């Protein structure tokens, strides 16, 4: 899903990426 | 690993639901014995360590919504049942050892029950966060159980206690501040899982630390609340998470580091890596007499170090670039007192899952509540201990 | 490279050796001839860039050789020559400027002929001393002439100044305290060079911290020696010998550490690191304002720095094994004043080649000296200044 | 040449090694 700014987060609240 | 400290579950004196001329009826007198029962195998299942969070949900689901009748009515969400005050509940405490506090209220019982079932939430979590085969699965559970618990927590202290009759005594956990400090711990428990995660995947060291750094502002606002209570019974948990907010704190000037260094900034790189050192210090100096010191719960011995495995690469890659400016080995100038933090975490910071009671059982009907005759109501067991591990 | 600070060499007012009446004959009217030219001939070297040792040791033999003749005489060793009082040498003094001093005593000429010859040998190893090109060989040079000169300061200062009547002045070269503290210097420069080699080839580090050591403790002495004279000449000397003590106990603490480290001691090997970075900081706070302090010769501004490459390594590598002891970039327990060294160096340490006057020369007999009839005895130029560089 | 103590020495009154 995505978090109030709008970024991609991880199931844990963390940002998202490789 | 992960190493939380847990205080005893409450202990509860069997409750039968035995009125005689009381309860006439079939259906009135069904309910009581599903009182009964339902109860009990939600009593049974605290000291189970067989028990997954979906049985357990189950378990409470069960029981909230059949002692629900006890406390408000089907007609009116507004209006009070006639059986609140019918049965008194004898529950003893996480601090208090083994003394009982009792009350006739159906408020009491629940409020207690609840708070059991919270407490539950986090042993779980706890049992589940000391083995090293940690999946990234299995942490999604950990993780989401503490806030399962400290939504519960939240619910009780500001939706219920302010109904109760008689006031809580200090010391007890049916005590808004003893509370307070529950849902805290657990928000912060929460986020320390985030951070060994944080960490696992090479997050942004500006992350990290901010992340670390409200985690050991968690421990310093449940010191602070717990902080009004006799120092007998709070001493070892005070210790515990005045020692936790310390070993955090390591990691915010720590993983500071990296965010100062790669930032050019030298002098202000070291003096808080050396603080993140100091600290670490103060840290284990705290473990080892947190162990002393004598306090309801085990002794939880901590566990992971890779804080060196991190530090030491700061160290290194830091003198390589400020060989030329404050050491090597002979600093200066490098500043007195420690580098301030205030930062915020944008990230992994922990609300409490908001939690409800089940809505009154659907088998408490008028007719079930009217074969209750409280004009026909005319020796105690002890409360069955825990007995943990 | 190598950097040695040098007073300035000594000036003296041209001799001619011209009496007149005094004179009879061709082999004493030839030896006066013989004594101008040779004493020129000498005096135009100093000034000379073009010299090498050979050609200077020439020059001085033929001088010295016909000195000998106003000194003492060829029959007797133990009877001395009826010129000695003859004629007056007025000569200027390294730190007392541009202020002539004057005697009419030939063993006043020769102390201080001989002693421009020491300066000389000097200057000649600190010129060669600055080139970045040096080679083994030419190092040998610098070497030997620093032992040359030792050599000839230490003659002159125990086996030939007790022979001057008047006593000396305090602050004149002809003192036995300067000349004590120049001998010393010239030692200690020396071993500045093989404590440079002894780098260069990988020699043992408890080798090169002793001998590095023992040169600190040689500027001790000459500091010391020279305490005694009014600050006004010796400041700037006093400051740079106190400069090279300094410069060079760090080299002791420095290379002493890779022989704790190496020996399996950790506190010590740090806290000597430190200190040996802590007097290479004080160091050049020294370099900078003994610049600044005013004083007879020219400012030798310092140059080789590898002290850095070399503690560089020592701090990686000692951070390596002492990672889970004292630091890393924390550190306890470091010992609070530092480690007390008390070494002594069994290689690189220097004797003074011992030095000794020619014999007096044979165009001395009976009949030259007889040729000069005292019996027959009966305006001033001023001393030719040297214009260094 | 040697030293006192029978080890032969550099010309500068060091140790002789490869």
């Amino acid at each position: 899903t995505k978090n109030k700014d709008g970024v991609l987060v991880d199931e844990f609240g963390l940002p998202q990426i490789p | 690993t992960h190493w939380f400290h847990r205080n005893p579950l409450k202990a509860t004196a069997p409750v039968s639901f035995n009125y005689y001329g009381v309860v006439t009826g079939p259906s009135a007198s069904k309910i009581c014995n599903d009182l009964r029962s339902s109860r009990a195998r939600l009593l049974e299942l605290f000291t189970d360590l067989s028990c997954n969070p979906e049985m357990m949900k189950n378990a409470a689901d069960s029981y909230f919504s059949l002692l629900q009748g006890f406390i408000n009515s089907l007609d009116e969400s507004t209006q009070e049942s006639k059986l609140r005050y019918i049965q008194n509940f004898k529950w003893t405490d996480t601090l208090q050892g083994q003394v009982p506090s009792a009350q006739q209220d159906a408020v009491f019982e629940l409020i207690s029950m609840g708070f059991n079932v919270a407490l539950w939430y986090t042993k779980y979590a706890s049992r589940l966060a000391g083995k090293e085969n940690i999946t990234e699965d299995e942490a999604k559970e950990v993780h989401r159980s503490l806030k399962i618990a400290a939504g519960i927590f939240k619910h009780l202290k500001e939706s219920h206690l302010p109904k109760l009759i008689t006031p809580a005594e200090k010391g007890r956990d049916l005590e808004s501040r003893l509370i307070e400090a529950y849902v805290i711990q657990c928000q912060a428990e929460a986020q320390e899982v985030t951070i060994a995660r944080a960490i696992e995947l090479k997050h942004a060291p500006g992350l990290i630390a901010a992340l670390a750094y409200e985690t050991a502002n968690f421990y310093q606002k449940a010191d602070h609340t717990l902080s009004s209570l006799e120092p007998a019974y709070s001493a070892k948990w005070r210790k515990y998470l005045h020692l936790k907010m310390c070993f955090y704190t390591a990691y915010a000037y720590c993983y500071h580091g990296e965010t100062l260094l790669a930032s050019d900034k030298c002098g202000e790189a070291i003096r808080s890596l050396q603080e993140a050192e100091k600290l670490y210090a103060k840290a284990e100096a705290l473990c080892k007499e947190y162990g002393e010191t004598k306090g309801p719960g085990p002794t939880v011995k901590p566990s992971g170090h890779l804080f060196f495995r991190k530090l030491g690469n700061l160290v290194k890659n830091t003198l390589e670039k400020c060989q030329r400016e404050n050491g090597f080995i002979y600093f200066q100038k490098i500043p007195t007192e420690a580098p301030q933090l205030e930062l915020k975490a944008n990230y992994g910071l922990v609300e409490p899952i908001p939690f409800e009671f089940p809505p009154t059982s659907v088998q408490w009907t008028p007719e079930t509540l009217a074969a209750f005759d409280l004009t026909k109501r005319p020796t105690k067991p002890k409360p069955e201990e825990e007995v943990k591990p």
